[PDB]
């Protein structure tokens, strides 16, 4: 004690966490048009990002 | 909480004389985006 | 070293609520959290 | 709110009865009570984005209740009501208490009603934690001031 | 290498499944039993760990006999079955020899015997628990043993077991007399469990029980004499709490 | 991977059991036997061992019954517990039942006894494969027994050592011996024809041949020795 | 750790406490569902999800919750195969306790036959423990609403509501804070359905998440019988929540 | 090793579990039979202590087996607990059946030979109890043995089994004699004991006592276990208190 | 002691005499020989009383495990379990056994099991000691599916006429109504009866 | 996944699974691919039997069999472990005709399959059993179809599938559901099971099959079990063809 005192759990990103995930990728590429993100997130349970 | 608050006022701390509150262990799975919230953090604060 | 985690967490929390001094409530909301003995037998409690 | 096609759904609701709006507004002097009613069975719906969908009606109805002097007590009571019932998403039930800080922060329809009426809002928003805690400011200001 | 049959013994002697047992026993709640000149006092404290889960579904004292009870420390689950399997055998052996209940020396061998039977086979574990029995006859007066997992038994004028042994037997030890009454020694049992835990200490959830003298109460049929009622009464938490209040 | 082949009752993590792919080698190991079939006659024809040539051979064809008979490839114990128990059913269906015991049913039961041994802790999957013949009403059938107790009925199949050179010939004149009917002394030479190409470094002797031979209105019988010396 | 024993349930650990028994504890957390049963003031509902991940399943067979005798439910967290055996035990001995003693079993006798039952389990070595939480509900002839929650180690004991799964913690404390709040054990509502609707209430609270009438699975003990409700019955429930 | 199953055997011909069984003996308190051609004494030691036991009203180390016949218990009491029990059935089976007790020599073999069988037979503990007898029949007189775990015996003058069994025999045999009484042999327990034992007090708390004697009335045999306060009272002649 | 189990159009009514008789002495004298064995099938007793006491407690079991594992039990199905007991407890039970239950699929059924154990599915049923002088009256009167007041009637009747020409039967007339409306008591009190 | 935990099938892992359990579905696998489809007036079974060899009899194995008179069953797994699966099926079924003298129902077999292979995972001497079994008809009750998992486990089904190919299989069950609310007809529903196999074939491309297709139908086949013979399995096998290519 006195060098960590805090312990910080850092979880997975939720079902509406994954959502947000997927908006900053897709932006940072190139991309015609997509839309798909409602049914891409449930395809995509339980994935870090 | 435990970086940001004391950092601007360790004057708080000091009143109630209980020692401004360091070190975080992160932890979680490989690709949680823990390295990424270390800068989040540090974004807001504008620290270096 | 219970002891002193107790009053580690009291003046976590003042700062918290932006007060400048450890007073009751600070205390006694610490006190319960890290009591310690007994907090993994939750699920395992064919134990007693 | 998973889904595009439902809160689309809503909105078509939502705009036959927008139609109707100087039959409801009609019913407003009669009783302001009644009015709310036939809105607050789209708002009140399991779904989210419902007062996002219906939007466009609570955006004219509450300049004709806070604009009265007898009708905003029971425009707080509404306000209060959707917060804890419900309360959808971080900006749907939210924006409709935030149109209020608008419209009531400029026009000053008295000033009893104006002083009495931002405790009511600020008092809610306390205890909430999104997007109207950032909205508390607002209100909190406009408070102070008068005081 | 030896710990692991119970066939298997050590260089130095002795069975490891026993003496991992007694490891077991250790772990379980405080519980600690007096004798006295006109009675036994045998008590326990309670938990759940979740304040949802009522405490009168759990007995930790639980009557063998009507003139017998019993607690235990230790796992939870050996203790239910083997109450059972001693009521059950309590009746076999010597409610059919004598037509009542058998004499607490008597019993006490009985329910030692299931102990050193589940050390005799292998691929049977021991039971996880230790008992503390007490109870009264007619021709040895009240009497305290301890009935430890390994199939011995020991006789006992004090003794304690579980997590608050090795500091409850200390205290015992000291504030013990030669002759106390049954009034006392529930004070001096209150008292020494009051050692192990403190703040979060009443009489709900202390569960204190006794064998006196007869009580003609809970004997449930009245007009014959020449029979006495239960030794055996447990205290409720209101009667539990008058005897704290009174400290 | 190769640790859990210790014992039957454990399974390993691709899923199969070592000790039922190894009696399945066991019968490849032993003897070599080749079985073909016809709508009319069923015929087995098998290579006897002998240790040396001092010894006078081991037959490897049991008969059954005067409609049913086997003949053996792979562990000699084994074999002589299963037929005895084949033996058994057949005389409990014609003591119960009056019925010449039917090929189909009497494979199935043949893998009821297989596979407690393959469950159960003790006993081993039978080291052989047995090919079981028999002409019940429903005709000629031949049977494939396997260690894992699958049983399958072919027209010609053969194994055992080296026996796919018997395979490889019967699969070409498969068609042609099915029209072979109404003769059993062409049955014969066919399967005299398969089972030499599966030998080599060895010929055919008077004693190496048991010619097994159950058709329509034949019962079961073994020949040997100087009748089957019309097909050495 | 490990050497022996994590293979044994019949040999013990230097800790005292039998390793592969713990794991029945981890085996309960294995097919994602929540249990929620409360006490009426005469009545007990229990309640847990389903989950039907295909259309190919049907959500008639799909269930966790069963009759085990005239007067008595019992919901199972963890695996099938324990729960069909657990649930096959308490059947026949529900049924047994009557031409032996007469009268309808108590939650309480069932409860402590089962717990004895899992405890022997263990005692042997041939046998293995269950790997389910059984938490059986009934409305008793003479103590009315009850809930006991058997665990697989042979460990029971009552409740005033449980709570079981994986996502347990949230529920749990949900009605701590509940039952404190109110300064009584039980739920003072009068009817059956006013206490399911509670419970409803409760489930979508403490988890976070909306369900939907084809989710839930719902049983209901009123004093002298038992039922399991069918998806049509139990949207009445639902649409009474939606619009107060 | 050779540990491993009991009914193994190891390249040397010992088997591990006999010696490791016969070790466990010599883990549990000292007890002592001195025979004397006036009586003889059993006389044993506790191997448990502390002012809240009870042991001022009790005996758990000698049983009275039969009516003339009876042990010393030495090794594990759950051990002992059962053969107990099974040895005082047989000689008193004999009882029932010939009408007439069994005598010494063979109730020490029927239990010999019911140990002998946890080794020989099946998957399961040899018993770890060494069992001093003492024992009157009208056939050899006054007989001492001691069975091994091993399960066999050998008779006796004078013997010590449990605790400190190599010093204790060295201290009987300076002193003992053919000739002997009966008071001498109870004196000579009390002096073995004070040097064996790791406790200085070694008062009557420690202490169990019984003499069988058939100069106990006479034509007659008396199985006496003392009493605590008799065990007290001869404490002060010796001298120890 | 006659009992009996007689269909109508709406479910059957299993009608009984409640003497009990241990020789000339009367045992007791009201004890229903209707003893239900599920909710919605019940079952009468004739015969020697403490064979078929013994067999109905067995016949519960069976329904109760039938319940609780596979769904609702059948009339059909409860005389099969009847039939079982009887025939392997041919040389050492007596039990004269009618089994009658209202399903909502096939509506009221009664299967009769004689005293050595067949099942025979008949409109009615009689037996006993008391239902061998009552055979010609039952045929003659009996048509198929009567309304209830009519089978009410019937019954009645047939057991008053069994009292008279059985000195075995005697007590109160029993009749216990399975029909979809639930289970009904009725009793009726020798008053009335002597004279109908 | 770690060492030990498999070997015996009644130790339990740290995982909180049985190992031994899972690698006997692993070995269902490697099986020949099997599917139910429920009906609103029947059920029908359809298997892919590979021949593998071609000196072998056509249409004369089989891993179709039945169970009382009016239960199929087929497996898919190991052959002879399938077997003693349905054979302890028939012992079942016919102690119950003697007790309780009537035709088992659907889920009261379902109950008694589901405990033997809870048995069988429940001691270490036996062995937990490397097989899946599709199953069920109809009875009393309308149709059901039900799937036993080599773990113990089973659930009512509008579509089974196992095997090798059953990921193929699956794809096309469920688009048969959607497009077919009434839950299809039994008749094209014998005609629509040809194809869902012709193309699960595809992932085991090298050996030859023959398809057997049996049914139980309330309708026609009067609520009996009987397998599909003769010209309507031709049509079968003509309609599968055709839509294939
Ligand atoms: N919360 C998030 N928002 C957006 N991108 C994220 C988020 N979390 C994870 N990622 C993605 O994952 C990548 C890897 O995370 P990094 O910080 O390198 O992780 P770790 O130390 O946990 O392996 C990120 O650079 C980013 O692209
Ligand atoms: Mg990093």
């Amino acid at each position: 004690p006195g060098r960590l005192d805090r312990k910080v759990e850092i979880p997975l990103p939720n079902e509406a966490g994954r959502l947000e995930i997927f908006k900053i990728h897709t932006a940072k590429v190139k991309k015609t048009g997509e839309f798909d993100f409602e049914a891409a997130v449930k395809m995509s349970d339980g994935f870090n990002g | 909480e435990v970086i940001e608050l004391p950092l601007k006022n360790p004057e708080i701390f000091q009143r109630v004389g209980i020692k401004p509150p360091k070190g975080v262990l992160l932890y979680g799975p490989p690709g949680t985006g823990k390295t990424l919230l270390a800068k989040a953090v540090a974004a807001t604060i504008g620290a270096n | 070293a219970v002891i002193a985690a107790i009053m580690q967490e009291a003046g976590l929390r003042a700062v918290r609520k932006n007060r400048y001094v450890i007073l009751q409530s600070d205390l006694e909301e610490a006190y319960a959290t890290q009591v310690k003995t007994d907090n993994t037998v939750d699920k395992f409690d064919f134990y007693k | 709110m998973s889904r595009d096609a439902p809160i689309k759904a809503d909105k078509d609701y939502s705009q036959i009865l927008k139609e109707e709006f100087p039959k409801i507004d009609s019913l407003a002097q009669n009783d302001c009570n009644s009015a709310l009613d036939q809105l607050l069975v789209l708002e009140k719906k399991t779904r989210q984005a419902s007062d996002l969908a219906s939007s466009k009606e609570v955006l004219a109805k509450i300049v004709d209740l806070l604009a009265s002097r007898n009708k905003w007590d029971d425009l707080n009571e509404q306000l209060t009501l959707l917060s804890k019932k419900h309360g959808q998403l971080k900006l749907s039930i939210q924006y409709m208490i935030q149109k209020v800080m608008e419209y009531l922060k400029s026009s000053k329809s008295l000033d009893l009603n104006t002083r009495i009426s931002v405790i009511e809002t600020i008092r809610v928003v306390t205890e909430n934690k999104i997007f109207v805690e950032v909205e508390r400011a607002r209100v909190t200001k406009d408070l102070v001031e008068i005081k | 290498r030896y710990s692991f049959s119970l066939t298997t013994f050590s260089p130095s002697g002795k069975l490891g499944q026993i003496d991992y047992a007694l490891t077991a026993v250790k772990q379980g709640v405080t519980s600690l039993g007096i004798k006295a000149t006109n009675g036994v006092v045998i008590a326990t404290e309670k938990k759940s760990s979740s304040p949802l889960a009522m405490s009168e579904t759990l007995s930790k004292v639980s009557l063998l006999t009507p003139d017998i009870g019993a607690v235990y420390s230790g796992m939870g689950p050996d203790y239910r079955v083997l109450v059972d399997k001693s009521r059950k055998v309590a009746h076999t052996s010597y409610k059919r020899i004598y037509g009542e209940y058998p004499p607490t020396k008597l019993l006490v061998s009985e329910v030692a015997k299931i102990m050193q039977e589940a050390t005799q086979s292998g691929g049977v574990r021991p039971f996880g628990v230790s008992l503390l029995i007490a109870g009264h006859d007619e021709f040895n007066g009240f009497s305290l043993y301890q009935v430890d997992p390994s199939g011995s038994y020991f006789p006992w004028k004090a003794t304690a077991i579980g997590k608050g042994s090795v500091a409850a037997k200390t205290f015992l030890e000291k504030r013990w007399n030669d002759e106390l009454e049954l009034e006392d020694a529930i004070h001096i049992a209150l008292l020494t469990l009051k050692e192990s835990v403190e703040g979060e200490f009443n009489g709900d959830t202390i569960e204190l029980a006794i064998i006196g003298d007869e009580n003609p109460d809970l004997l449930g049929y009245t007009g014959i004499p020449t029979d006495k009622g239960p030794r055996f009464r447990k205290l409720t938490s209101q009667e539990i709490n008058d005897r704290l209040e009174a400290l | 991977r190769n640790n859990y082949d210790g014992d039957t009752v454990t399974f390993s993590p691709t899923g199969r059991l070592f000790q039922v792919e190894y009696a399945l080698e066991a019968i490849k190991q032993g003897s070599v036997t080749v079985g073909l079939r016809s709508n009319t006659h069923a015929v087995l024809v098998a290579l006897k061992r002998n240790a040396d040539e001092l010894s006078s051979y081991q037959k490897k064809i049991i008969k059954c019954d005067e409609h049913m008979g086997l003949s053996l490839a792979g562990l000699a114990p084994d074999a002589r517990v299963l037929s005895n128990y084949l033996r058994q059913q057949c005389n409990y269906s014609s003591l119960v039942f009056n019925r010449k015991l039917a090929v189909e049913r009497a494979g199935h039961l043949l893998c009821d006894k297989a596979q407690k041994n393959t469950q159960s802790y003790g006993g081993r999957p039978y080291g052989v494969g047995l090919l079981i013949i028999g002409y019940d009403k429903s005709g000629a059938h031949l049977l494939e027994f396997q260690p894992s107790g699958n049983v399958t009925e072919l027209y010609g199949t053969a194994i055992g050592a080296r026996s796919q050179g018997a395979k490889t010939y019967l699969e070409r004149t498969l068609d042609t011996f099915i029209k072979i009917d109404g003769n059993p002394d062409e049955l014969i030479k066919a399967g005299v024809e398969a089972i030499s190409q599966s030998l080599r470094d060895e010929s055919l002797t008077v004693d190496n041949l048991s010619i097994a031979i159950v058709g329509k209105d034949t019962p079961f019988t073994i020949y040997d020795g100087e009748a089957v010396a019309k097909y050495i | 750790s490990a050497a022996g024993y994590d293979r044994h349930i019949t040999i013990f650990s230097p800790e005292g406490r039998l390793y592969q028994v713990e794991y029945a504890f981890k085996a309960t957390n294995q097919t994602n569902i929540n249990s929620l049963a409360v006490r009426g003031k005469d009545c007990t509902v229990v309640i847990s999800q389903k989950k039907v991940p295909d259309k190919l399943l049907d959500p008639t067979t799909v269930s966790y919750i069963f009759c085990i005798s005239r007067t008595i439910g019992m919901v199972v967290n963890g695996p099938i195969p324990d729960a069909r055996n657990a649930a096959l035990r308490a059947k026949a001995e529900a049924a047994e306790f009557r031409y032996k003693y007469g009268y309808d079993m108590p939650c309480d006798v069932l409860a402590k036959r089962m717990a004895n039952l899992s405890q022997i389990y263990t005692q042997r070595a041939y046998m293995r423990p269950l790997g389910v939480i059984l938490t059986f509900v009934s409305v008793d002839e003479e103590l009315g609403p009850s809930i006991y929650k058997t665990d697989p180690a042979g460990y029971y004991v009552g409740y005033k509501a449980t709570a079981t799964g994986p996502k347990q913690q949230e529920i749990t404390t949900n009605l701590e804070n509940h039952f404190k709040k109110s300064k009584i054990d039980h739920i003072n509502e009068e009817s059956w359905e006013k206490v399911v609707e509670f419970a409803i209430t409760h489930m979508i609270d403490a988890l976070g998440t909306e369900f939907s009438k084809n989710d839930l699975e719902v049983g209901v003990a009123t004093k002298d019988k038992f039922f399991t409700l069918s998806a049509e019955n139990i949207e009445e429930r639902l649409v009474a929540i939606a619009e107060q | 090793r050779y540990d491993s199953r009991t009914t193994i055997f190891s390249p040397e011909g010992r088997l591990y579990q006999v010696e490791y069984a016969l070790e466990s003996i010599s883990h549990a308190g000292t007890a002592i039979g001195i025979m004397a051609s006036d009586g003889i004494v059993l006389a044993a030691e506790r191997k448990v202590t502390s002012t809240l036991l009870e042991q001022d009203t009790s005996t758990e180390k000698l049983y009275k087996l039969n009516d003339k016949i009876a042990v010393a218990v030495a090794g594990l009491t759950a051990d002992a607990e059962i053969l107990i029990n099974t040895a005082r059935i047989h000689a008193q089976n004999y009882l029932k059946t010939y009408n007439e007790d069994i005598p010494v020599e063979i109730l020490v073999r029927r239990l010999s030979d019911i140990k002998q069988g946890y080794t020989q037979h099946g998957g399961l503990r040899p018993f770890g109890v060494s069992f001093i007898y003492a024992g009157y029949d009208d056939r050899y007189g006054y007989q001492l043995y001691t069975s091994n775990p091993s399960g066999n015996y050998t008779g006796w003058k004078a013997i010590s089994v449990g605790a400190n069994t190599s010093a204790a025999q060295t201290l009987l045999q300076m002193d003992y004699k053919d000739d002997m009484k009966v008071d001498d042999a109870i004196e000579l327990a009390l002096k073995t004991l004070s040097k064996t034992t790791d406790s200085s007090a070694l008062t009557y708390d420690r202490l169990e006592f019984a003499t069988i004697r058939k100069g106990a009335n006479d034509g007659e045999v008396y199985q006496k276990i003392f009493k605590p306060q008799e065990i007290k009272d001869i404490l002060v002649k010796t001298g120890i208190t | 002691t006659s009992i009996m189990a007689v269909t109508f159009k709406d479910g059957v009514i299993l009608g009984a005499d409640s003497r009990t008789t241990t020789g000339a002495y009367i045992a007791n004298r009201v004890t229903d020989k209707l003893t239900r064995v599920h909710d919605k099938i019940w079952c009468c007793r004739s015969g020697s009383a403490a064979d078929t006491q013994a067999i109905a407690d067995i016949v519960q079991y069976h329904l109760e495990l039938y319940t609780s594992q596979y769904g609702t039990p059948s009339t059909e199905t409860a005389a099969s379990v009847f039939k079982e007991l009887c025939y392997e407890n041919k040389d050492n039970l007596t039990a004269g056994i009618i089994v009658a239950g209202y399903d909502d699929k096939n509506k009221g059924e009664v299967y009769t099991i004689p005293l050595g154990g067949s099942v025979h599915k008949l409109p009615y049923a009689i037996a006993g000691s008391g239902s061998t002088f009552i055979y010609g009256y039952c045929d003659k009167n009996f048509r198929e599916n009567m309304s209830k007041e009519e089978t009410v009637d019937f019954i009645k009747h047939s057991l008053s006429q069994a009292i008279k020409w059985d000195g075995s039967s005697g007590g109160v007339i029993r009749m216990v109504v399975l029909t979809a409306a639930g289970v009904e008591r009725l009793i009726f009190y020798p008053d009335e009866y002597e004279q109908l | 996944i770690g060492t030990g935990y498999d070997l015996s099938n009644s130790v339990f892992s740290p995982d909180g699974r049985n190992f031994q359990v899972e690698y006997a579905v692993k070995a269902v696998e490697n099986g020949t691919t099997s599917i139910g489809i429920k009906c609103n007036d029947g059920v029908v079974f359809a298997v892919e039997k590979l021949i593998t060899s071609k000196l072998l009899v056509p249409q004369k194995n089989v891993k179709i069999q039945v169970v009382d008179r009016h239960i199929g069953c087929v497996y898919s797994g190991l052959i002879p472990d399938g077997r003693h699966l349905v054979n302890r099926g028939r012992e079942e079924a016919a102690s119950f005709k003697k007790l309780y003298k009537t035709p088992i129902p659907i889920p009261a077999f379902a109950d008694r399959l589901g405990q033997y292979v809870q048995a069988h995972t429940l001691y270490n001497s036996v062995r937990p059993f490397g097989v899946s079994t599709i199953f069920g008809g109809v009875d009393k009750n309308g149709a059901h179809l039900y799937m036993l998992e080599p773990s113990g486990s089973y659930w009512g089904y509008k579509g089974a599938a196992t095997g090798k190919g059953r990921q193929s299989a699956k794809a096309e069950l469920e688009k048969l559901v959607d497009h077919h609310p009434e839950g299809l007809s039994a008749r094209e529903a014998v005609k629509q099971a040809a194809k869902i196999i012709y193309l699960a074939h595809e992932d085991n491309k090298e050996k030859d099959f023959e398809l057997e297709i049996s049914w139980c139908s309330l309708s026609e086949t009067n609520g009996l079990h009987k397998f599909v013979k003769g010209d309507l399995l031709q049509e079968a096998i003509d309609f599968a063809q055709k839509e294939i290519n």
